[PDB]
């Protein structure tokens, strides 16, 4: 029993120091990206996601908080069944493992009016057989405030953290996933009434035969992960043809840089 | 030599630095002692007694020195002793000198004699200074130092009007101050640092003067320094025979002879030595030397040593302690005061009552810092770095006035300011290196100055210096104050880096040249005499007695240590060395070869800022710096709130280390000592190690690594992160405000959108709204625009506008702002292009336009980025999208015509003898391409096209349609264009052998002058010309019959159309077809071009049938290319060139190694370096002479007609050289030469490859890119001249091949792949320049109104490329209505302009006609700019001179890239010439002329390559005169007409209106002209009218001579005149006045003008002025060309009856003295 004999003093070691070391080499896993093909039947549309674009999506997130993009694109000339993904839209948010925050409104911008909406990306850390429920509620809403988000159309890809590499997986809604989650006010990992037969997956192709572009906001960045209290769901913005910033970047965490001037 | 060992450089170190002692023994002066005490040993070492004036040695007075150098002792009376015993080696001789004498006593007094001697070598006439023609440079040690000398040295020279400076830290775009500055004051690194870098016409070439202060620094670990600069002095002077002055200042120390020898110091003309008997005041000395071990207690003693001497001391003199770190002076200051309270000894320094203490109470209540509070007054004093300017010159007044009595302070005093001290007292010689980590002695330099501060120059008769130290150094400091410790070298640890630096300047290309340098450092000459000390044997010295072998393994070791870590390239079986970019960074930013080592291992597109600091962290300039215990807990404080994460454990110092950076940047406070210095250490070298990084990444393309790096610079420089508000960047604007700014998250870029108001509502402080407004608009920023301008589907060329957006403030922005244009891609990861970008303070407010080249493909990307970056401002940067969704791509080009395999064509088949007999020598068939066109050149009078490779004998195409047209038509005439003169003048000589010699025809060349042009086309069948001499004569087609009456019209080298010259060809070929359509007799066109990839769309804008196009590719050449392009990846261009040197030998000898080669080079310059760098190359290869095919004495005539040694050399090993710079006889001699195959390399300046008669086996373009001066930047060479450089790789009769190997710059190889290897595709460029040709059509009746000017751009190909590819002209589509538009834009821009320039006139805003002004610019081709500034300038009663003014601004005259060092030699001219200029502004390419046509008209000089710039000058001077005698008879004016007219006379004799007519006669000079004044003769006339037996004698001339003489009087003007009034009575006030005058020459000459100083051969032109001098009035004036007889009318209305007397002038434009007057 030492009050005296043996004291020791507490000495901060914070979280998103070792966070930002792991994002850093996030670029390895570009070389090793897998899709699942576990579909079956190749019935719906199918999507085609560019490389390009998918590896910078990747390369500015993060291992443990979700990010998201929105995914706009056209068909081609003469195969309406495939959905080429020509743009992806990084917008002011905020997650967790489970969930991405996003703002209410839907990106608007001319430079996007010859696309229609596609849906969503978004990372998780881990694979999962089944599309989670916040998922299905989180496109299920979008869907009922937004008629421009057809729902025989829009998807779900998952980009999973898998051992070294990342795995992609995509989905839509079915009518009955619709009415549940637009609905389902349970946030948590097992809400009532939610059931596997409230998505089906759907076919995805990666493509090096062409570029992808991106779109941020016009006077923030996308990042709000180091300051939820300045995000708001109502919050409202403009965008800009250009491309990301990585999570770590000092625009993200101005605090930061501004707290350790005080020694 | 072979058997070479590696040697471990380590071991032979001096680890101890500057405190190596290696000297065993010290003796002392007689009389000193030594005394023992507890735990310390005191040493006692007596004052000496100076030396009592032996050798009658007076002082010499300023009078008796030389009258030049008196100024620079204003204020003195005599010399010192040792100025009077240096001044006649000094100021009177040139030597090297070394000057050895006690620190204090007068060495820099003579550094300023040898400075006075320097300038004096540049005294004018006029006693001012050419500060222009040479740069003294001064190295002094410390930069406190440099600074007080720049003040000294600038007060004693300023009375020369020379500027003394020193050289800022910033210098990429602080150069201008090297430019500026007579005298650079600096130290040895900043001077290494600037040399290392090789540039273009640098101020290096003026040094003529070295001092090296201090050169006992040489014992130094900075030493090595100073050996680099002596080294590459010494080299360089050999290389060049240019002597430079090398002046070493030196403590009194052994081994000064060997220091001598290092600076190659004549032992008894230059070295000079005064032992410390020559000290200015005497100096008792005490050494202190403490035995204690014990930190506690050796401490204390020290205090205790300190307060007895201050006890001594007290009240009876001041006392100066020296102590090394800032904190310490107040701590020592303070033990010190509280020892004497305690003890009660304050009274004896301020002692009460006396008046000191009335003068000190004053500020010892003011007191403005907190110690000096503490301390003031008491007596004492603090003073060092961390304190104000105003405190430390407080403390400067107050010690000098003899009031402080104990100043405590640090070595930057003893280096920086004057002020002595009766004792001093350094406690202490331990000091902590952070570089070394650890605490060592205290340097030598600032031992000796230090103890140097002690006795006052005039009020002490001793100093007393006291030295306290550890016991075991007593020996060491000894040594160095007596005399007695010796100056040894420390270069070898520093060799490796030092070698690096020669290799990447080029000085040291292998071993061998390795060896020659080290041979000049001051370690071989210590090897050489100290051999043991330096780990030889006494033995190996011996057995290798020049060190030859030793210096061998020094170099070997230190190349293969530059090796490993991949700096150079060394092939150790030939010791050769290759550059490297990295070993160019390392040495060009001062960084160790092991650190850029671990960059280019660690460097990776991918890196985080996390890895970015760790990187840095891990530079090997920090190998020393470790953790410490103590510093353990702080630093993990500070690691735990990093914002940049450190992945690594604080046990390793990289972790520290990166810590202290980041906590420099944001500007935290440490608490240990030792971190705090290292932190300095650490960031001071901080700046170049990133900018390094930043070079290497930028470089390589890595857009994400290339951004953050270069913020990581500026957060260094700024002390801030991106995050902090850009605002903090104004230093003035109050750190307050700025943080309530920052409290409020909203985006900086808001700002931009409030006004006063909003800005002080937003963070609620009204007071600051305006000046914040202020700030936001100084903020540097840029917007952006693009034109995209597709050249084919996958080359797209960019023009980028710049437009300035914000107030400029020479306060905060300099005179310049820079940036970096990066183009990046899709994926902002790769950058495509990048340059950088110069603001200049005067351009502020001007668009920018950039011009670049990216490649594109298909499908199109989504879109590029522009990002325009400050390279000093944080978080200033504009980035403008550029999307490509609706670009806009011309057609994919289609296949060539197919090569048919035919029978080869015998030259029979032109079935006739005479024609075949031009040909029938020369070959026996002709070519394929010939053999496919003949029949449809020869056979038909179709219009033909041929595209074809230069070198596929297009020449011959165009002579089949020529012969047809002799069989066609008896007076046939042809008109040939081509785009050079010197392609012009071969043809001329070829087709005038073929077709006048042997076929009895006309072949004419125009010359430029109208009315002998018009006289050969009328006579000519064949007439060539260049575009802009067939411009003026074919606007004049309504009237020139025999310009309608061509028949054939052949354009060769078409494709030109595309470049800088274009548009005039365009408009002549296009006007061929207008006039063809418009005469019903269609003129034949033959147009040939390199091969065109839209040659389908030249063939239909010239009227060709697709059957009539041949349109071949490259790969139909005749003789098969064998093309190589070979990229350098080296940025800096000379050390690029410098790479390229060995393969330029290696490809001769791969591809031609017995053929004859070509190899074109950027410059005049590289002309004669790349020459004797291959013979020293083939020399190296024991293959000498293999390149010289004749033997030396068959050679030997040739040679002695040369006036190049050089040359004459290099031709004697079988290599000549071209350039602009060689007398023409000289060029020809080389040209046979190579083409007798004599000798078998020439090489050739870029600017002769359109002139050339040689043709080669093998080219080698050895770079492509060619320094502008007029703009100071790089410009690559037009894709033309490559094509044309390529095709002389060509020979038909005797290859099977030819070979041509292009060595360009890496990021340019893509470009030239896509634009050699395929057709080229071309574009017009008329819409940039359509005023002069549509205002000539104005004045011809051809454009009438705004309609027929777009009828005529249908004619245009311009208007044929606006469907094809109509992005490049800014159309967004091809509908007919969009092509309509757009001509009808251009059509009303142009014409507004020429309305606005009243050279035309516009009404109904639909019709327009020609004013006078139009008119006079199109009859005389000039320029509608030069025109209206003509009709500004001119007026009633504009000087002559002015005349000569106004005509060198033009936009005629642009032609200069060469000489801004003759601005002085202009300034010169100036005062030479009675031109009593205005504004005095240089340096224009204008300005030139201002005077240097005067240059011309005085026959002044001749002078150089200046002489061909002159001969294109006088071209256009004529004309331009002419325009304004044109506008001045316009207006009504009769004097400055006449003045003009006279200066016409002046240009074409080259002689003035003052001087003597006399002067036009040949073989004549000023001594005739005085005896012709002495007889009484004064005109030509006169030495006409007499005997010629006196005429003979008069002269004082050869016989031939005075046949020159005759000649010019037998063609000399002497014209019969005669006048008749028709109906002289008979005259109404109201009606006309004809007035008549008959001419008639004595003998019809028929010569044009003799006027040998005026380059084109001119008719006789004349003016008939009728007018009243009376008020400047004229009223009728003709021009006329007489030939034997004319008749010239002049019309004029009768105002009001009167007085009636006119006065008539015959003036001539070309010779001086026959102008008359009659009545
Ligand atoms: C350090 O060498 N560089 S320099 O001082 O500018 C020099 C130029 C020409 C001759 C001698 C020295």
């Amino acid at each position: 029993g030492p009050l005296g004999s043996m004291t020791q003093t507490f000495s901060s070691k914070t979280e998103w120091r070792v966070r930002a070391i792991s994002a850093a080499n996030l670029h390895l896993r570009t070389n090793h990206i897998y899709v699942s093909s576990d579909d079956i039947k190749e019935t719906g549309y199918t999507y085609i996601l560019p490389k390009n674009v998918l590896k910078k999506f990747i390369c500015i997130s993060d291992l443990r908080a979700q990010i998201a993009g929105y995914l706009y694109g056209v068909s081609p000339p003469d195969n309406p069944q495939v959905k080429e993904i020509r743009c992806i839209v990084m917008v002011p948010q905020w997650g967790t493992h489970q969930t991405v925050h996003l703002p209410g409104q839907l990106p608007q911008h001319e430079y996007l009016k010859e696309m229609e909406p596609l849906g969503w990306i978004h990372t998780q850390p881990n694979e999962s057989p089944q599309l989670s429920p916040q998922d299905v509620t989180t496109h299920a809403k979008i869907m009922a405030d937004n008629p421009s988000w057809d729902g025989e159309k829009t998807i779900i890809i998952t980009c999973s953290f898998t051992p070294g590499s990342c795995t992609l997986t995509a989905y839509k809604l079915t009518p009955s996933g619709y009415e549940w989650g637009r609905q389902n006010t349970d946030k948590g990992n097992n809400p009532k009434g939610y059931l596997p037969s409230h998505y089906e997956r759907v076919q995805m192709l990666l493509s090096d035969r062409f570029l992808g572009f991106f779109m941020v906001p016009a006077q923030s960045s996308w990042n709000y992960n180091f300051m939820g209290v300045r995000h708001d769901p109502n919050m409202k913005y403009e965008l800009q043809l250009a491309n990301p910033k990585e999570f770590y970047h000092e625009v993200h965490r101005p605090s930061h840089f501004l707290n350790f001037a005080l020694l | 030599l072979a058997p070479r060992q590696v040697l471990d450089l380590e071991d032979l170190v001096f680890t101890q630095g500057s405190h190596f002692m290696a000297n065993k023994r010290c003796q002392l002066p007689d009389g000193s002692f030594r005394r023992q005490r507890k735990g310390y040993e005191e040493v006692h070492v007596p004052a000496l007694k100076p030396k009592p004036f032996g050798s009658e040695e007076q002082l010499l007075p300023v009078e008796k020195l030389p009258k030049y150098a008196q100024a620079g002792f204003e204020g003195f009376k005599t010399l010192n002793r040792i100025q009077s015993k240096l001044y006649r080696a000094a100021l009177e001789t040139d030597e090297n000198l070394l000057l050895c004498a006690p620190t204090g006593a007068g060495k820099t007094n003579v550094a300023l004699m040898c400075m006075l001697r320097e300038i004096g070598k540049h005294i004018n006439m006029d006693g001012t200074i050419n500060v222009d023609d040479f740069k003294i440079i001064y190295i002094a040690p410390m930069r406190s130092l440099v600074q007080e000398m720049v003040g000294s040295f600038g007060k004693r020279l300023a009375t020369y009007g020379i500027t003394v400076a020193e050289l800022t830290g910033d210098h990429q775009l602080c150069k201008e101050e090297i430019s500026a500055t007579q005298i650079i004051v600096c130290t040895p690194e900043k001077w290494d640092i600037i040399t290392r870098k090789g540039g273009e016409r640098t101020y290096t070439q003026l040094v003529r003067l070295i001092i090296l202060d201090e050169i006992h620094l040489l014992h130094d670990d900075r030493g090595p320094v100073l050996e680099a600069l002596v080294a590459r002095a010494i080299r360089n002077i050999e290389m060049t025979q240019e002597d430079v002055r090398l002046i070493g200042l030196s403590a009194t120390l052994p081994n000064y002879e060997d220091v001598a020898t290092f600076l190659r110091v004549d032992p008894a003309k230059g070295l000079f030595y005064f032992d410390n008997s020559f000290r200015p005041v005497p100096l008792e000395q005490t050494y202190v030397g403490i035995t204690e071990k014990k930190a506690i207690k050796r401490f204390q003693i020290m205090n205790e040593i300190v307060y007895e001497k201050i006890m001594e001391h007290a009240g009876k003199n001041q006392v100066l302690v020296f102590v090394h770190s800032r904190k310490e002076t107040g701590k020592t200051a303070r033990a010190i005061r509280d020892m004497c309270l305690e003890k009660d000894t304050l009274g004896l320094f301020l002692r009460e009552g006396s008046a000191s203490t009335e003068v000190l109470r004053t500020e010892a209540e003011q007191c403005k810092n907190l110690e000096l509070k503490d301390l003031l007054p008491y007596g004492f004093a603090i003073h060092h770095a961390g304190m104000t300017r105003v405190d430390r010159t407080l403390v400067e007044d107050l010690f000098a006035d003899k009031h402080i009595q104990v100043l405590v302070s640090t070595a930057t005093l003893a280096w920086g300011v004057n002020l002595p001290a009766h004792t001093v007292i350094i406690k202490g010689t331990q000091v902590y290196s952070p570089e070394k980590g650890r605490w060592t002695e205290l340097g030598a330099l600032d031992i000796l100055q230090m103890l140097g501060r002690a006795g006052r120059p005039q009020y002490d008769t001793k100093g007393e210096g006291i030295l306290i130290t550890s016991h075991g150094e007593l020996q060491y400091y000894l040594s160095l104050l007596n005399q007695q410790l010796p100056i040894e070298s420390q270069m070898v640890s520093k060799l490796p880096d030092m070698l690096n630096a020669e290799i990447v300047l080029g000085n040291v290309q292998n071993a061998k040249d390795a060896v020659n340098w080290l041979g000049y450092a001051y370690l071989y000459i210590r090897m050489l005499r100290s051999p043991t000390l330096y780990g030889i044997s006494h033995d190996d010295l011996k057995g290798d007695p020049l060190l030859d072998q030793r210096r061998l393994d020094l170099v070997h070791t230190a190349a293969l240590m530059l090796d490993k870590n991949n700096l150079v390239k060394y092939d150790k079986k030939t010791g050769n060395f290759q550059v490297t970019e990295l070993g160019r960074i390392a040495s060009h930013y001062y960084i160790t070869n092991d650190t850029v080592q671990t960059y280019n291992q660690l460097l990776k597109p991918t890196l985080s800022e996390i890895e970015l600091f760790r990187v840095f962290s891990l530079s090997s300039e920090f190998k020393n710096i470790t953790v410490r215990e103590e510093e353990k807990l702080e630093l993990q404080k500070l690691l735990e709130r990093v914002p940049i994460p450190v992945k690594e454990s604080i046990e390793e110092p990289s972790a520290k280390i990166n810590v202290l950076l980041q906590a420099f940047i944001s500007q935290l406070k440490l608490e240990g000592f030792a971190l705090m210095a290292d932190m300095v250490y650490v960031t001071q070298s901080a700046g170049r190690l990133m900018r390094a990084i930043f070079e290497i990444v930028l470089n390589r393309g890595w857009a994400q690594l290339t951004d953050k790096t270069l913020n990581l610079c500026k957060m260094i420089d700024k002390r801030m992160w991106q995050s902090m508000c850009p605002l903090r960047q104004f230093r003035k604007l109050p750190e307050e405000v700025v943080k309530k700014i920052e409290k409020k998250n909203f985006p900086f870029e808001r700002l931009y959108d409030l006004n006063h108001n909003e800005i002080g509502e937003l963070i609620r402080m009204p007071k600051m709204g305006k000046t914040i407004h202020k700030y936001v608009h100084l903020f540097p920023k840029l917007e952006l625009s693009v034109h995209l301008q597709p050249i084919t589907r996958s080359t797209l060329k960019v023009e980028l506008t710049i437009t300035p957006d914000f107030q400029w403030d020479e306060k905060v922005h300099g005179s310049s702002e820079a940036f970096w244009i990066l183009v990046e891609d899709v994926d902002s990861e790769v950058i495509l292009h990048h340059e950088y970008f110069l603001l200049k303070a005067k351009y502020a407010q001007d668009e920018h336009l950039i011009t670049f080249f990216v490649p594109v493909f298909e499908p199109l990307p989504p879109q590029y980025f522009i990002r325009v970056v400050s390279d000093r401002w944080l978080s200033c940067e504009t980035q403008l999208p550029v999307s490509f969704r609706h670009l806009i791509l011309p057609e994919k080009y289609p296949p060539p015509t197919e090569l048919l395999d035919l029978q080869p064509l015998p030259v029979s088949a032109l079935r006739n003898s005479a024609f075949e007999s031009l040909y029938q020598d020369k070959f026996p068939f002709f070519n394929p391409i010939q053999t496919q066109v003949f029949n449809t050149v020869y056979n038909s009078d179709d219009n033909v096209f041929v595209g074809a490779p230069t070198g596929s004998g297009k020449t011959i195409c165009a002579e089949f349609a020529i012969l047809r047209m002799l069989l066609q038509s008896s007076e046939g005439r042809c008109v040939y264009i081509t785009p050079m003169e010197a392609l012009a003048e071969q043809v001329y000589m070829d087709w005038y052998e073929k077709f006048q010699d042997r076929l009895n025809k006309k072949v004419v060349l125009l010359t430029g002058e109208t009315s002998t042009d018009l006289k050969l086309l009328g006579k000519g069948n064949i007439i060539i010309s260049t575009p802009e001499k067939w411009d003026i004569l074919s606007r004049r087609w309504k009237q020139r019959k025999n310009v309608q009456n061509i028949n054939l019209f052949v354009v060769d080298e078409v494709h030109l159309i595309g470049g800088e010259n274009g548009p005039v060809l365009e408009v002549i070929c296009s006007r061929m077809r207008y006039i063809s359509s418009q005469i019903e007799r269609p003129i034949r066109i033959v147009a040939l071009s390199s091969s065109l990839s839209n040659a389908k769309d030249v063939a239909h804008w010239l009227g060709c049938s697709a059957t009539s196009t041949f349109n071949f590719h490259p790969n139909v050449r005749p003789v098969p290319l064998e093309l190589h392009i070979q990229g350098f990846n080296i940025s800096h261009t000379q050390t690029r060139l410098l790479s390229m040197a060995k393969p330029v030998y290696h490809a001769i000898t791969k591809h031609s190694p017995k053929k004859p080669v070509i190899v074109f080079v950027p410059s005049r310059k590289q002309t004669r370096l790349t020459a004797i760098d291959i013979l020293t190359t083939c020399a190296a290869d024991i293959q000498r002479q293999r390149f010289l095919h004749c033997t030396e004495k068959d050679l030997i005539p040739y040679l002695e007609k040369l006036s190049d040694s050089t040359l004459k050399e290099t031709l004697l090993n079988g290599v000549g050289y071209l350039h602009e710079g060689l007398s023409p006889m000289e060029r020809r001699l080389v040209e046979q030469l190579f083409s007798s195959g004599a000798i078998q390399v020439v090489v050739a300046s870029r600017s002769l490859c359109w002139g050339m008669n040689v043709a080669a086996h093998l080219v080698i373009i050895m770079d492509t890119q060619y320094y502008n001066g007029k703009i100071h930047a790089y410009v690559d060479y037009p894709i033309y001249d490559v094509l044309q450089m390529v095709g002389h790789a060509n020979r038909p009769l005797q290859d099977d091949e030819g070979r041509c190997v292009i060595m360009c710059q890496g990021s340019k190889k893509d470009f030239f792949k896509k634009f050699l290897y395929e057709p080229l595709p071309v574009e017009s460029h008329l819409d940039h320049c359509m005023h002069d040709h549509f205002n000539a059509e104005i004045v011809t009746k051809t454009i009438e109104n705004k309609q027929d000017a777009v009828d005529y751009l249908t004619w245009t190909f311009l208007y044929r490329r606006m469907t094809q590819n109509p992005n490049y002209y800014n159309l967004q589509g091809i509908s007919h209505r969009h092509l309509s538009d757009h001509l009808s834009e251009l059509v009303e821009q142009t014409l507004s302009d020429l309305e606005q320039s009243k050279c035309i006139s516009i009404e109904d805003e639909m019709d327009v006609a020609p004013l006078n002004l139009g008119m006079i610019a199109a009859y005389y081709y000039i320029n509608y700019t030069t025109i209206e500034l003509f009709s500004m300038s001119l007026n009633a009663k504009t000087k002559v001179r002015g005349l000569i003014e106004i005509i060198s601004n033009a936009a005629e005259y642009e032609n200069i890239p060469i000489r801004h060092h003759e601005d002085n030699l202009l300034r010169q001219l100036a005062q030479k010439v009675p031109h009593k200029l205005n504004n005095p502004k240089f340096n224009d390419p204008h300005v030139k002329t201002n005077l240097l046509l005067q240059a011309h008209l005085s026959r002044m000089q001749l002078s150089a390559e200046l002489q061909s710039d002159t001969e294109e000058i006088l071209s256009k001077a004529i004309r331009l005169i002419q325009a304004c005698v044109d506008v001045l008879s316009s207006n009504g004016w009769l004097s400055p007409a006449l003045a003009a007219m006279e200066l016409a006379q002046m240009v074409t004799q080259a002689m003035w209106s003052k001087d003597s007519y006399l002067k036009q006669l040949p073989h004549f000079t000023s001594e005739h002209i005085k005896r012709c004044t002495d007889k009484g003769v004064e005109s030509v006339f006169d030495i006409m009218e007499m005997e010629d037996e006196e005429r003979n004698a008069l002269l004082q001339l050869t016989d031939s001579q005075i046949a020159d003489v005759a000649r010019f009087c037998n063609r000399y003007p002497n014209i019969e005149l005669s006048y008749e009034v028709v109906d002289k009575d008979s005259i109404r006030s109201g009606g006309p006045v004809v007035v008549l005058v008959q001419l008639e020459r004595e003998e019809e000459v028929t010569g044009p003008v003799i006027a040998p100083l005026f380059p084109q051969k001119r008719e006789e032109g004349w003016w008939v002025v009728i007018g009243d001098a009376k008020s400047n009035s004229l009223i009728s004036i003709k021009r006329l060309t007489l030939q034997q007889k004319a008749k010239v009318k002049l019309d004029f209305v009768a105002p009001a009856t009167g007085a009636h007397n006119y006065t008539l002038y015959f003036m001539s434009d070309a010779y001086m003295g026959c102008d008359q007057e009659y009545k």
